[PDB]
């Protein structure tokens, strides 16, 4: 698994791979690792597949009850802390969860919170989580700046997953892209690594370690 | 420990050795392993001394309260109370109990209750670490409807052999005779039984 | 020490067409190297045009099916006889599974039926409630043998247009119920040849708008 | 694996199934498990397959050299001793479980050899994961001094019991009939299961696979 | 720390009409980390082809060892070793290390130059020969390969048809295994020509 | 020990190796050179178990130097790498195996080509355009997959390497005290002093 | 969590044209010691059901009391307790199966394997297995523990599939069961010669046979065995 | 987590806390503030088990802020430290103890004195002129034993602290990404931005 | 396993059951546990089949080579060779062997060799898992200088009981009679011994 999310000039980019493994068995290559909580909130899924899908779906219900009760969109800070305080209650029981709560509100602007199953909760501009995080960090860190356009930021997020999809055995399948702005999130397609790799190789002239 | 109970014509006799050990030290050489739970319902105790003592005390209490309300309990009823305690607390108990009693309707009866808390009604029963050495002997020598003197001899010879081979058994051979006549306590010393 | 789990073998398979869906399973039930039964069904009609199988530890599988069947019954009682849609069934099964997160149901669950647009639907669950809608899914002992074949024939994975230089892929398409049953039968005969826990018989439950039909076929008994 | 043997009136009938497994997967459906030791002695093999093949081959080689030196046919007792003493020395780590059967100057003999080096000398034996299924057939129907076609049928029936009821066993039934006048190596004796017929043709047409580069070299 | 699944990889061999095919993936990894996409697992000694899956240091060592042994063979015998004979040599050599084995899954493929007969064989890590009319599989996606071969394979395929069958068997099996893939090579072998093709496959 | 990297460009092989030697909660040295010259055009970097690393490096160095004197000839990088692999492949089944991972950077004077070999303690050898041992690879490989081209100059290679060290200095948990960089080309082995 | 102390071995059974047969030996083992030689392990419930139990004997006796208590409870406020609302095999089984699975799920199992054999109201044969894990299955032949390995192979030669049940008479089925019990006595170290057998037929009802013995024992070939 | 230091001088308490948050082989963040203001003149830094640290800090912060509102009064540093100690001393015999070590730097306005308290996860409290948690103490304590004087200014304290960070950056195995420094005195709590 | 050897007036008789097991499966129901190491020196085997078979073969070889050089070995000598193998390889052996032989000078002799490799010369010996159940019986019923028919009955009754209680024992009762007259093999089937 490789999930990333980063902040830039024109919002937040979120990109994830689509592979699910049971050891060395590739169980699926068409998996959804992004959860759409509300038009302004996204959640990423790394670690245990059930633990993430379940508790982030539940998170969306708790976010809905907040906006009914309070007549106002839940803050990213508050949404992330519902989840972090929940997992902390289960601490030591063996939940496996590495997640990013990404979203925009007027109050805080574009915001990303990293939350994990051992209780850690961190605000930040760049995060990569999963077995392929290091591979994604490598490409992302070395080509990042606030400057970036929306076209270039979408591509860098796409390219950073491709990098990890290639090197990490447990990452791959396809790349699901999301752009989060002041108006909400926008889906930017499912890109099969099978075709994307050869296209990126040809057009960019990279991946020279490969025969093709 | 070597314990047994044997039904015969006039009722039932219980028998036991008198040795208690911690490893190879004999903590008590004159132990009484035959214990009264009612006037004419007695038990032989094997396993953990603390467990069997605690069980026997609870059973004696139960049967005393039974008697207060419903009169004399059957030997089957006594065995059922032992079973209930042994079965439901199997994970925390090391107790092998033989229950023996005299009714006037049912005469002599023997129930054995091994480690799991199962119940088995038998003509005679043997138990304890020393019992292993006398299965062959007892099966060959037991007859139904023996006399008092024959049954005393059968128990005496049997426990004599159990004591001879088992290091965890020894001391005196105690017996308790349960008949319509009443309750009789018998003791037999090494100098008699060893040279049988 | 007492082990509360066991493995009863067997394998299951779900495929979804345009206006139908199949859920197949072999009828062999095993423990270790012994056969318990040659015909013990593990694919069930649960009502509301939903078929279900929970393959793995059969005691957990039966318990789960039993609870979901009961869940359908109470859904009718509490919501004016409303039909439980396949997506709502799926979400309900997640909660059944995740409720035992720290003492799991040792099973791989698969359900099949039609979605609210009349189109064929298959949903598959891990033992603790991670789920997904898919076209194809094999589960159980021989999943690893069957699943790569399905990828190749159902989804035309790895295959390109002749003479195109591997530039133009094969166009996917919907398969007929006849075509799908051919794939199911051949998937199971292959699995039977190469896996010791798979054999005896194959029971397929087919779901259309007209209800749930059954078909049965013999499999090698060695 | 289901392997078995019986002593009949004129000699020995050995039997075996043909399934070779890699965990839960069948690697070979028609695998030979009755091994040649000498012209008058054969050996069915269960347990670790490499250990079975290499142990019977080694003892077959050493018996050939023994027989060339002495100029007479080898005996089953010497085959038994050489297997036994070797397996004992390796304290069970060579996982060979053999049914050894043959016909000597002293008549027909049948042994079961275990990995730790114990042997039993018997009128009928079964080994492998399917031994209980096969032994049930022998306990049901075996009698001493059977005729040939009867003993053949009993062993075949005992292997079949293993094939169908044990998951570790399968495929065809191989027999080996050994007497003073002949040796009949029957492979296969019976095909109890037909190969499953496939309803579709899934073979891809030419040009379907995507190639990068090609190279041709003649010999 | 299971020696046979540290590096990953697969090999498959098939027979056809007067021909044989043997194929392998190109991955070498260290558990999750992909390290090399050029690590071929098929070698040849004259006209006899040997594929080896498993621990990569043992793959390399065994290749070097069988090159050594077949070179000496040819010098003394004054002829190239045949597949049936080589298969026996592989078995002997592996069983020599019975209680300290090479963690490998070798596969022999070739055509006997005297008889013209296509020959394939497989081995466990300890030397047990598995002969087959049809196909032999090996590696971390052996289950997947067994399923692909059992359903796709038919007898007496022409060299061009057999290429399509073996390639589709390998590719679809590799894509269901995390530790296999990263490129593939297929060898089509006729009585006196051998064609080596590299396959285009997904690189994740 | 810990970080060793290697990049093969058009005309040279560049090796970068971390300077820290840590034992317990103390960095004992910040200038350690984790490399041995095996021959004039062959360099070996090494990482792994304390003691084993230097002992193995120097043992290989002695053997190649002995060969050089005996034959009045320099072994090819391929030949040296195969000798090293075999020594490790023997070692892995010894009573006490060498726990040493190596990179071998060489310039083959007969072919006029740079060559980089990655060999682990098991004796697993691969020829690579770029290589790494340990956790370093998890960051660098993806980075090099992106930015590496096969026709780069030695200067372009050094910049590509700066990019790797920067990424490791940002994301690695441990302070490895920078790297010593060495270049192997047609003219032999030289050390970059200002990195 | 416990461990089984006093134990019973195989229970075997099969279907035939009009009903079912079930059998089990009369031994209560205490490890290798053949302690109790008069233990009944087939326990009838009404006149249409027999429950055969293997495994821990103390837990069997507990189950025996649950069934006895089930009969009492069904009779309460039930004028049709001996007719339309009598206990069925399927009811008795489902109860036990529920208990067994509940007990495994509390990590405190009843350490048994159970076969419920009977005939239903409509004449249908009932035969189904349940064990300490709550695992259940049905088959034309069923056997527990050791009998699964040796009895089933023999019994399956009489009834291999469903279609063989109408072709199998009560004589053929009883012969097969008694034959299987002989084979088990030769080969199971924790078995005994003395056994009980129970036939539940749709026409002739429940026949319960006690104090049967294995006979026709082939031991003659033993004299000709000299060394190893 | 990892490095937390504290120095009490004449007129102020200075806390220095490392900025790195590492999980596995990745430094996830290099700007983490490992501190909570408990009251206007009391600051608590913390290190230990992931999750537990912030959860404990914020829990203490809520309780002291609740007290402040209820009594319209600021608890003394001594009082706050005793409250914190007791919470940890309860925790150590719970089903799941808080694995959190803290320093509490405060200025007592009634005494006009700076105060520094070191408290470990067991509930072991000491008042100190200088304190540290974890491996940091093994380098800093001896250094401060030498260079510390009780009458130092806040500027002298900051230089003394620079000396500690320099020594840790030289000899510690891990990259802790520098420190955030905060000063507690008569005028409250402020952050030094350029360290 | 239940094995024994008993000295009597005319020599010695060895006895054994015929059951070999792997757990609760009976691998061989017709086993021969009485094995010839010399013309009139035999042994009863208990413990690991593989160990006892390997030991007996080595002893038979040793005594054959003894005979070639020094003539007929004594029963004591045979027991000493067994002991030497059992004692020196105690860490790698599970063998309980009774050695029994007939000399004309010494008549019948029995030596038992338990797990440690100690040697004990006795009037009679019992061994194997089933022996535990007949210690009591055998001690009560053994007499010195019995006849052939009495000794056959003593062994038959004893092993009958050992078989009855031990699950690891069963099948037929084999016996070997060692006298001046020669070597006689006896077999007794279940239908005879079970109903004793
Ligand atoms: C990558 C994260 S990683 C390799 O860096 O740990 C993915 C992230 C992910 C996948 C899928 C989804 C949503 N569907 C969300 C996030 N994680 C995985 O692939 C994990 C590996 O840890 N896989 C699983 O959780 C799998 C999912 C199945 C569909 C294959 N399930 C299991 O591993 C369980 C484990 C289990 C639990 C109880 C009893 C037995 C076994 N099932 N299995 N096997
Ligand atoms: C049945 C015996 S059984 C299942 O009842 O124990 C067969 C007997 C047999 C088959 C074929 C031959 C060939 N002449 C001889 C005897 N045994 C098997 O099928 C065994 C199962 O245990 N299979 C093997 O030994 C296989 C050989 C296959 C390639 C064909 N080998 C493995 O499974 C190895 C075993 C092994 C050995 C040492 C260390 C680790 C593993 N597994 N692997 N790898
Ligand atoms: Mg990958
Ligand atoms: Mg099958
Ligand atoms: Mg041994
Ligand atoms: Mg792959
Ligand atoms: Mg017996």
């Amino acid at each position: 698994t490789t999930t990333l999310a980063f902040r830039f000039q024109g919002g937040i980019i979120v990109a994830v791979d689509s592979r699910a493994t049971a050891g060395n068995w590739v169980a699926s290559q068409t998996v959804k690792k992004v959860i759409e909580i509300n038009p302004f909130l996204l959640g990423t899924m790394a670690g245990g597949a059930a633990d993430c899908q379940f508790w982030e779906t539940w998170l969306g219900s708790q976010c809905r009850l907040h906006e009914l009760r309070e007549k106002e969109r839940i803050s990213v800070a508050a949404a992330s802390k519902i989840l972090s305080n929940l997992v902390y209650q289960y601490k030591g029981a063996g939940l496996s969860m590495g997640t990013m709560i990404c979203g925009y509100t007027r109050k805080e602007g574009p915001t990303i919170y990293y939350v994990d199953s051992d209780g850690t909760r961190l605000k930040g501009d760049i995060f990569c989580v999963g077995s392929g995080q290091t591979f994604a960090y490598g490409v992302l860190d070395s080509n990042y700046k606030w400057d970036l356009s929306v076209e270039d930021a979408l591509y860098l997020g796409k390219r950073s997953i491709l990098a990890a999809a290639h090197r990490d055995a447990y990452s791959g399948g396809s790349v699901n892209l999301y752009h989060v702005t002041e108006d909400g999130w926008i889906y930017h397609g499912n890109h099969d690594v099978g075709e994307l790799f050869w296209k990126v190789k040809e057009e960019e002239g990279s991946f020279n370690n490969v025969i093709g | 420990t070597s314990i047994m109970a044997v039904t015969f014509k006039d009722g039932v006799i219980l028998g036991a050795d008198s040795r208690t050990t911690t490893g190879a030290y004999i903590a008590n050489r004159v132990t009484d392993k035959l214990t009264r739970v009612h006037d004419k319902i007695w038990c032989c105790r094997s396993g953990s001394a603390a467990d069997t003592q605690a069980i026997a005390d609870i059973v004696q209490y139960h049967l005393e309260l039974y008697t207060s309300q419903y009169g004399t309990p059957s030997t089957e009823t006594a065995a059922s109370v032992f079973k209930e305690l042994c079965y439901e607390n199997k994970d925390n108990l090391t107790a092998g109990i033989i229950v023996a009693g005299y009714d006037d309707k049912n005469k002599g009866e023997v129930y054995t209750i091994p480690l799991g808390g199962s119940v088995h009604k038998l003509p005679y029963a043997i138990a304890g670490s020393g019992s292993t050495f006398i299965y062959g002997y007892c099966d060959k020598n037991f007859r139904e409807n023996m006399s008092k003197e024959e049954t005393v001899d059968f128990i005496k010879h049997s426990l004599s052999q159990a004591i001879k081979w088992d290091g965890s058994s020894g001391g005196v051979i105690r017996m308790v005779v349960l008949t319509a006549a009443g309750v009789e306590r018998l003791i037999f010393y090494p100098d008699e039984y060893e040279q049988l | 020490q007492f082990n509360p789990y066991g493995d009863n073998g067997g394998t299951i398979l779900g495929i979804a067409g345009e206006d139908f869906a199949v859920l197949a399973g072999d009828t062999r039930n095993i423990t270790d190297y012994s056969i318990n039964s040659r015909y013990e069904p593990k694919v069930f009609d649960c009502g509301d045009n939903i078929v279900m199988s929970a393959n793995g530890f059969a005691a957990d599988g039966d318990a789960l099916v039993k609870r979901f069947k009961n869940s359908v019954k109470w859904y009718h009682f509490d919501h004016n006889d409303k039909k439980l849609s396949i997506n709502s069934a799926a979400r309900n099964i997640q909660h059944l599974l995740y409720g035992k997160r720290f003492f799991p149901y040792y099973v791989h669950t698969i359900i099949a039926g039609l979605d609210e647009d009349g189109k064929g639907a298959v949903y598959s669950f891990d033992p603790v409630g991670s789920y997904e809608r898919e076209q194809c899914r094999a589960g159980g002992a021989a999943a690893s043998l069957i699943m790569p074949f399905l990828d190749n024939q159902v989804n035309f994975k790895n295959q390109y247009e002749p003479g195109t230089n591997g530039k133009v892929k094969k166009p996917l398409k919907y398969l007929s119920v006849e075509e799908v049953i051919k794939l199911v039968r051949d998937s199971f005969t292959s699995a039977t040849e190469r896996h010791i826990q798979v054999g005896d018989g194959l029971e397929i439950l087919i779901v259309t708008k007209d209800g749930v039909r059954k078909e049965f076929y013999e499999l090698k008994r060695d | 694996t289901t392997i078995a043997g019986v002593v009949y009136k004129d000699g020995i009938v050995l039997g075996a199934d043909t399934r070779a497994t890699e965990g839960m997967v069948v690697a070979d459906k028609n695998c030979s498990k009755i091994h040649f030791i000498s012209p008058n002695i054969y050996c069915c093999g269960a347990g670790t397959a490499a250990d079975t093949d290499m142990t019977t081959q080694l003892i077959s080689s050493n018996l050939e050299l023994h027989s060339l030196s002495t100029g007479r046919l080898p005996r089953v007792v010497t085959a038994n001793r050489m297997l036994k003493q070797m397996l004992f020395r390796y304290q069970g780590y060579i996982g060979a479980a053999l049914v050894l059967g043959g016909v000597d100057v002293t008549g027909p003999h049948l042994y079961s050899i275990y990995p730790h080096g114990s042997t039993d000398k018997l009128p009928y034996v079964t080994m492998g994961s399917g031994s209980l299924a096969a032994m049930a057939v022998f306990e049901d129907k075996f009698r001493p001094d059977m005729e040939e076609e009867e003993a053949k049928n009993l062993v075949s029936e005992a292997i079949a019991a293993g094939i169908f009821n044990d998951l570790g066993s399968g495929g065809n039934i191989d027999l080996c009939v050994i007497s003073k006048n002949k040796l009949d190596f029957l492979r296969p004796y019976t095909v109890p299961n037909k190969k499953g017929t496939r309803l579709g043709r899934y073979r891809c047409e030419k040009g379907t696979t995507a190639v990068l580069t090609e190279k041709i070299t003649p010999l | 720390s299971d020696p046979s699944s540290i590096n990953g990889g697969i090999v498959v061999a098939m027979t056809g009409k007067d021909c044989v095919a043997i194929a392998c993936d190109l991955r070498l990894g260290s558990q999750s980390l992909g390290v090399s996409n050029k690590f071929e697992k098929i070698f040849h000694y004259g006209h006899v082809f040997l594929g080896i899956t498993g621990l990569a240091t043992d793959v390399t060592t065994l290749n070097e060892m069988f090159r050594y042994k077949t070179n000496l063979y040819k010098l003394k015998e004054e002829r190239a070793i045949e597949p049936e004979t080589f298969t026996q040599l592989v078995s002997s050599s592996l069983y020599e290390r019975r209680f300290g084995p090479y963690f490998v899954g070798p596969v022999v493929a070739g055509i006997n130059s005297k008889s013209g007969k296509p020959f394939i064989a497989g081995f466990d890590l300890i030397g047990c020969i598995d002969e087959a009319k049809d196909f032999i599989v090996s590696g971390t996606a052996s289950d997947q390969l067994f399923g692909m071969c059992e359903s796709l394979y038919e007898p007496n395929l022409e060299p061009e048809d057999l290429f399509e069958t073996i390639s589709q068997a390998l590719l679809n099996a590799a894509d269901r295994d995390a530790l296999s893939g990263w490129g593939a090579v297929v060898y089509i072998i006729k009585k006196d020509e051998v064609v080596k093709r590299y396959l285009k496959m997904r690189q994740d | 020990m810990d970080i060793i990297l290697g990049i093969r460009v058009q005309d040279s092989v560049i090796l970068a190796s971390s300077k820290a030697v840590t034992r317990g909660i103390s960095v004992l040295k910040d200038s350690d050179d984790k490399t041995r010259q095996l021959s004039p055009h062959t360099l070996m970097s090494f990482a792994g178990e304390a003691g084993d690393t230097v002992q193995f490096a120097e043992y290989i160095q002695a053997n190649i130097q002995l060969y050089s004197i005996r034959e009045d000839y320099e072994l090819s990088p391929q030949a040296v790498s195969s000798f090293v692999r075999q020594e490790l492949a023997k070692s892995i089944r010894s009573r006490r195996p060498y726990q040493v991972n190596v990179l071998i950077g060489g310039y083959d004077k007969k072919k006029n080509k740079p060559e980089l070999y990655q060999i682990d303690y098991l004796g697993t050898k691969v020829e690579l355009p770029y290589g790494a041992h340990g956790y370093s690879g998890f960051y660098t490989f993806s980075l090099l997959d992106h930015h590496y081209r096969p026709d780069m100059t030695t200067e372009e290679g050094l910049d590509l390497l700066k990019l790797c060290v920067q990424e490791l200095e940002k994301r690695m948990p441990m302070d490895f005290k920078g790297v010593i960089v060495k270049i192997v080309d047609k003219d032999g082995i030289r050390q970059v002093d200002d990195f | 969590t416990q461990q089984p102390i006093v134990t019973g071995t195989s229970v075997i059974s099969m279907k035939y044209d009009n009903g079912v047969i079930i059998a089990a030996d009369n031994l209560g083992s205490y490890g290798s010691l053949l302690r109790f030689n008069g233990v009944e392990r087939l326990i009838p419930v009404g006149d249409n059901t027999v429950v055969g139990i293997s495994g821990d004997i103390s837990d069997m006796q507990h189950i025996e009391r649950l069934l006895k208590d089930l009969v009492t409870e069904n009779a309460y406020d039930n004028p049709l307790a001996d007719a339309e609302e009598a206990l069925e095999p399927s009811y008795i089984f489902e109860y036990l199966a529920t208990v067994m699975y509940q007990r495994r799920s509390k990590m405190n199992p009843l350490w048994n394997a159970i076969i419920v054999a009977g005939v239903q109201s409509n004449g249908d044969q009932f035969l189904r297995y349940v064990n300490l894990l709550g695992v259940t299955y049905s088959s034309p032949t069923l056997a527990t523990g050791f009998g699964a390995h040796m009895a089933n192979p023999l019994l399956r030669k009489v009834v291999d599939r469903e279609s063989d049940i109408p072709k199998t008479t009560v004589q053929v089925a009883e012969e097969a069961i008694v034959n299987a019990m002989r084979v088990l006595y030769y080969r199971d170290a924790r078995s005994s010669r003395n056994f009980s057998l129970a036939i539940i037929d749709k026409n002739t009802g429940l026949t319960f046979k006690k104090n049967l013995q294995v006979e026709n024992m082939k031991w003659d070939f033993a004299k000709d065995i000299k060394g190893y």
